[PDB]
């Protein structure tokens, strides 16, 4: 979504999935796990602010709906969500080619 | 491996220990051998004037493991009887071949293989001659005590136990390891006319 | 479990038939004819198989004995338990009706010089012809079709079995 | 000229990777040629069914082979559901190309997902994954087809090294 | 023309380069030498594509493998050997087709032997043709799809007898009955069998038999008993 | 032999360099792979030119099967061959220094390790495939032993119990067993 | 554990294999020696397991002269539910939060061409036995038992009463 | 030792919750309850997980027990503990005063065919279904909020438990329990 | 003309060392020997197979001497043929030093027993080498 707004090209079968990110093992004591909580907080304050640039929504609005669970999005249904805008130049069905001929 | 055949298996040849009957077990190492002497040298206390019979199964072993089982044979005062039953090798059927003359009894479906004793060698240049000529020792000892045990010639035991020699009990009483056969007489069955 | 009917003479022939577990067999076995040697001995087979030279130690030490002999056969018999389901004597040979018999030859092994695979080769080629030699014998087929029979795998149901001469009764009767 | 001449082997790989070469060879403004050989599977039935309607081959030693899409799922039991989901909106997705491109309903085509079944090169042209059979003789036209298409850009390569000499 | 191409590439291309497969790719000699996988088939199916165009000019095919996959380790899939099997046969009215026998053919390399052309099939004095069982050994998966898989080792056991009965000019049932066992060919009598048109034999014959081995040995006396020493010659 | 060499103008590989000069160079076991290189390098150097070859050879052993498959191509083609001996020829590498160049042309240093003994071979399974493949093993047997015997003018009885026991040869004796021809001397 | 062979009750748990399955068929035969008219509870909790293990233990449950009664613990897949459905009926207990799952049994094919052919005509007859004596343990039709054997079906112990599988559950 | 706890009537689920270590508890239970079903049975549960399938074994054991039983929550109650802690009777259910209790759902691994997937993705959705419902019952609260509650991954100190629903006594005067 | 190598081994087999000993004498021109740091025992038969009057030696450098070593396993008889063969190996290394250190050979054969170690200094003495760079 980060791309030109316009031009997002995309296969018509493919596969979208927005999920907020995890970190590796890390073996702290309890002020490390307080610092490893502040870099997620920065991943989805950043993650957000590109969405509501792409999508134009609110900063709120992006954390709930694409980085609060581990879901997955559709070609059709995302480009009314604001994802993804066209499918890629030069696509056509090879049965819609033999409905021409 | 299963530990509640262990305790089923120590009893049955604990019973039979009681009725003088040892068993050889597996391949013929350090471990078992002391325990194999320990059990020759305790059936003379009820009587040594009585036979001791020997179950022998050993898929193979080494060599100086074997060489201590074979000279308390030939030295206690009771005959040693050994049984040869499922599969011997060069050790085990030296073991059934070191019982007493006469009394070395057997199965007709056994199999009896001699060979020279399998061997390595590992170090220095002059290791490994020096480790080589106790194996052409022990060839030396295996094949003079089964000439005199089956009654050949020397140049026969060294041409058919230079490689796999597989006996049936059959043809082993020809050659001079088993004695005799142990086997129940059958009913003669109404053949074709 | 297994020792509380050991003194009726109960043989269980469990697992893979191996130098251990064989041995463990024929150790037991000369135990039962040394105490009374005119009661049968009854031998329960669940076995999918084992060695070549190990099966066999089970077959002659069965005949060793001087009494009577039953044998019946659990599950699933393969080429091991089955040669030694027909083992016994004729008239005690009892099967259940939803056990497997599999008719196999046996394997080999050989690792050193192409003369010590010969030496395997004529040492297997042996232990072939001889157990053909025995299955025909309580079984009263001719060499000709028992040598084909174990050519192939053949996982043979207890309603032919009767037949073929390897088993003698069905328990249940149905 | 401008077509595009692939052949199809594959006996395994995973489900994803058919349907991206199936519309690789979509967007191709020119036609494309699929010639199937060996076997089928579901990376490489897509892959058979991308080209040009009419150019399909598959050689009677091929075997056509449909296959469930298979995944490794490990989480909660709230992710469980989520991806689990995406394996029935996958088998909407491959019955959906088998139903536009082999004159099919859907329901026929979903009563054959839920087993692997292998098919022959006479169960091919009856399913409509193929147009028609690769025997010997069409395949001589496959070879004088490649050699139009090799000897127009090697033309020009016989030009490059007479002027280089 | 291609052949100032030959001579201008093992200048420059071919020759400074130190590939053995490069200098063999421009003499018309395609060589299989490995054993066949994903990545042996496609090379000979690319290496295929690219000697049809440039000439009609006979290609020479060397078959030197043991198949797909010895039997001492793991087994894959039989079909890319018809693969490359259904590429070659079109050629034969396009280009000739030399196939030799080098070495060993285990399995599928004696279906590629008898793929050439008739009267330009051969194979060497001491070489091995062995006509395996194949193959996929492995079945422990769920029980619903075996049944689909006694289809799949029926039909391809059929079909490569058909393509082994269309260039042997045999009985179909007969090719089945060498299938039960590994059966070892001699290349002496595989051109009764039909599987190659001649032996090419070497300029100087020194291969001597052993049939005098036999001295004619006389029959011992009823009244003897004989040793039972092992046969060791 | 890692770094390169040069033909008359160019940089090319010392083993390549031998290869436009008629020397073919050995000096690892005998594999599958390694044998698949040589006899496509005997048929390439067959189609060039028709003069003598030269093979050296530091093989330590190997197997049966890739080692006939270069057997057989010094036979097939119709120039002639001379295998020369440095190092150490083992096993089956013993084999092919008498394959050609019977008329005078194995050659040897003073100071190579000979070695020859009958080949091997494994396979399980089955006990009736088992009986074929020690048919096979058998005839790989014999017929190795019928070529050593006509190369060397050895009686075939004597190859047979001698060479199934371990045999290593020095080459003093090998001049008067007919393994090879001359020895090479100082220069 | 060894009260509960003082008691009458063998345990059969985990999955059955062969070593399990002769140490099962010892237990039943000092059970009925010691008494032919009390019955046997046993206590099924299986996963799975061989299908010659699970067969060596269905036929001589048959041979015990007195009624048996199997009583599910947790769960059982594809195996131990054959053993349920063999019981007297009238015996056949379950837990009310158990579960059962009735699929065919696993098996490998390993070997030749021709061998892997012949031992699934045996997986073949395994299911036409085990899907045979099923149908005449449940009352339901032969077309109804290989329909949902083929995939993995869970039932419920509540619904296993009307479809045959136990014949009653322990509340209390 | 453990078999002084055995005459007394006092049994422990010590460890991981498997398929062997269940039935040993069942079997035990049953043999206390036909001795004497007027006597209470104490428990005593330290469990870090378990499988849901061996776990729900235990609590129809309890059920199946006339007598009234007794619980104790000591070291651990993750996920399959918690729900064998509220399970017996109400007002004789007592623990530690700082002892932890977990309430999240299980978990469980899927793989196979496609039509496989489906069947263990909604067995173990009809697990969670039943194990909310069960767990609603001796607590007093409704299903909405405690279908939510076992959806974080977080612990419970003993003192908000008590006006949960989930446990009803705490051992020490309830005093003694630190936030 | 004239071949220049660097003599620098710490381990290997001594057939190797066999094998590069006689590819020097090939050579029809004088060879220049330069041993560093370690030589073993198949890096000093191709220190003692140079040329003589060419073969030098660093102030540091050492020259390690012992007899073959090898790896014995199997049936009876082979063990018996190889130990044959590396006694004549053993041997045959002795007389390899005997044509350049001009000593009496069962005089070798004990330093050949065990292994022997030389400094820079009697390296020169024993015939290893000529002198020192």
């Amino acid at each position: 979504s980060a791309g030109q707004k316009g031009h997002r090209y995309s296969f018509p079968h493919a596969k979208i999935s927005t999920a907020p990110p995890v970190m590796n093992r890390v073996f702290g004591q309890a002020v490390d796990a307080q610092l490893q909580a502040n870099e997620l907080d920065y991943a989805t304050k950043y993650y957000a602010a590109i969405l509501a640039r792409s999508t134009g929504k609110d900063l709120e609005t992006c954390q709930k709906q694409y980085l609060s669970r581990k879901r997955y999005f559709s070609v059709k249904e995302a480009y009314e969500e604001g994802l993804v805008d066209k499918l890629v130049p030069g696509f056509m069905l090879n049965r819609f080619r033999k409905m021409q001929k | 491996p299963n530990p509640l055949v262990i305790e089923r298996f120590q009893g049955v040849v604990s019973q039979l220990f009681q009725q003088r009957i040892v068993r050889l077990g597996g391949a013929v190492d350090d471990d078992m051998a002391n325990l194999l002497v320990a059990q020759l040298l305790y059936l003379d206390s009820v009587d040594n004037k009585r036979d001791i019979t020997m179950y022998v199964n050993s898929p193979g072993g080494s060599v100086t493991a074997g060489m201590a089982v074979f000279d308390t044979m030939r030295h206690i005062r009771p005959d040693v009887s050994t049984c040869c039953i499922g599969l011997a090798a060069s050790m085990g059927a030296f073991i059934l071949a070191s019982g007493q003359a006469g009394k070395r009894y057997s199965l007709p479906n056994s199999r009896i293989m001699i060979h020279q004793p399998l061997g390595g060698a590992q170090g220095q240049a002059t290791d490994i001659e020096i480790q080589a000529n106790e194996i052409l020792h022990h060839k030396l000892t295996l094949n003079g005590y089964l000439a005199q045990f089956t009654g050949q010639s020397m140049e026969t035991i060294t041409k058919d136990t230079d490689r796999d020699f597989f006996m049936s009990p059959q043809e082993a009483i020809e050659y001079g390891l088993v004695d005799a056969i142990i086997s129940k007489p059958q009913m003669l069955q109404s053949r074709e006319v | 479990p297994f020792g509380l009917l050991l003194r009726q003479r109960i043989v269980f022939l469990g697992g893979e038939v191996e130098d251990f577990g064989a041995d463990a067999i024929i150790s037991q076995l000369l135990l039962l004819d040394s105490q009374d040697p005119t009661k049968d001995i009854k031998i329960f087979i669940n076995s999918p198989g084992g060695s070549v030279t190990a099966g066999m130690g089970i077959y002659d030490a069965m005949m060793l004995c001087r009494a009577d002999v039953n044998t019946y056969c659990f599950g699933l018999a393969a080429s091991m338990g089955a040669f030694l389901l027909g083992a016994g004597k004729r008239g005690k040979r009892n099967s259940m009706p939803n056990s497997r018999i599999m008719i196999h030859q046996p394997l080999g092994g050989a690792s050193g010089q192409a003369v010590d695979i010969e030496i395997q080769a004529k040492e297997i080629m042996y232990h072939k012809a001889n157990l053909n030699r025995i299955m025909a014998d309580y079984c009263q087929q001719p060499l000709s079709k028992i040598e084909e029979d174990t050519d192939r795998d053949r996982y043979m149901s207890p309603l032919e079995a009767k037949e073929y001469g390897l088993i003698d009764h069905i328990i249940g009767g149905e | 000229s401008k077509k595009v001449f692939m052949i199809i082997n594959s006996f395994g790989g995973s489900v994803g990777n058919g349907i991206t070469v199936h519309d690789a060879l979509q967007f191709i403004k020119a036609g494309s040629l699929t010639l199937a050989l060996g076997v089928a599977a579901s990376a490489a039935s897509l892959a058979l069914a991308g080209g040009t309607i009419g150019e399909r081959y598959v050689t009677e030693g091929c075997h056509t082979m449909i296959h469930q899409p298979e995944g490794g799922l490990n989480g909660q039991a709230s992710d469980i559901w989520i991806d689990s989901q995406e394996i029935m909106k996958i088998r909407l997705d491959v019955a959906e190309i088998y139903s536009l491109s082999t004159y099919r309903p859907r329901h026929k085509i979903l009563r054959d997902l839920d087993r692997d079944f292998y098919l022959t090169a006479m169960e091919t042209i009856y399913y409509g994954l193929a147009d028609e059979i690769a025997t010997n003789e069409v395949m001589h036209s496959i070879v004088e087809m490649t050699n139009q298409v090799w000897s127009y850009h090697d033309s020009k390569q016989e030009r490059l090294l007479e002027s280089r000499a | 023309r291609k052949l100032s191409h030959l001579r201008k590439k093992l200048w420059k291309e071919a020759g400074p380069p130190p590939d053995l497969a490069t200098r063999l790719f421009s003499e018309r000699i395609m060589y299989l030498g490995m054993p066949i996988d994903s990545s042996v088939a496609e090379l000979l199916t690319a290496q295929l594509f690219v000697l049809v165009q440039e000439a009609p000019d006979p290609i020479f095919f060397y078959i030197n493998s043991t198949g797909i996959a010895k039997s001492t380790t793991k087994f894959g899939n039989e079909h890319e050997a018809i693969a490359v099997y259904s590429m070659m046969k079109g050629v034969q009215k396009y280009c000739p087709i030399y196939t030799l026998c080098v070495g060993n053919a285990f399995g599928e390399a004696a279906l590629l032997l008898s793929a050439g052309s008739p009267g330009k099939r051969a194979a060497l004095r001491s070489s091995t043709i062995m006509l395996r069982q194949p193959l996929q050994r492995l079945g422990g998966m769920q029980a619903s799809d075996i049944d689909i898989y006694r289809k799949i080792t029926r039909e391809k056991t059929a079909t490569m007898a058909k393509y082994l009965a269309a260039c042997t000019k045999k009985t179909e049932e007969q090719i089945m009955t060498d299938f039960t066992r590994p059966r070892y060919f001699n290349p002496y009598e595989a051109v009764s069998y039909g599987l190659i048109d001649t032996v090419l034999e070497p300029k100087e014959e020194r291969a001597v038999f052993k049939d005098w081995e036999k001295m004619g040995s006389e029959i011992a006396d009823l009244g003897l008993w004989d040793d039972e020493e092992q046969p060791l010659p | 032999c890692r770094p390169p060499g040069q033909r008359q103008s160019e940089w090319v590989d010392l083993w390549e360099a031998y290869t436009y000069q008629k020397v073919v160079f050995i000096k690892e076991a005998i594999t599958e792979d390694v044998a698949n290189n040589m006899i496509a390098l005997t048929l390439y150097l067959d189609s060039l030119d028709q003069k003598r070859i030269y093979y050296w050879l530091n093989v330590p052993g190997g197997d049966v099967v890739p080692t006939l498959a270069l057997y057989d191509t010094m036979q097939y083609v119709r120039s002639k061959t001379a295998t020369v001996c440095y190092g150490l020829c083992l096993g089956m590498g013993g084999f092919l220094l008498t394959a050609g160049g019977e008329k005078g042309y194995r050659f040897a240093m003073p100071h190579s390790i000979l070695m020859m003994h009958h080949p091997s071979g494994a396979s399980r399974g089955q006990a009736s495939e088992m009986h074929i493949e020690s048919r096979e093993l058998v005839r790989m047997r014999d017929y190795l032993s019928l070529l050593t015997s006509n190369a060397t003018g050895q009686p075939y009885d004597r190859v047979i119990r001698e060479l199934s026991r371990n045999k290593w040869m020095d080459p003093k004796q090998a001049i008067e067993y007919g393994m090879i021809d001359k020895v090479l001397t100082t220069p």
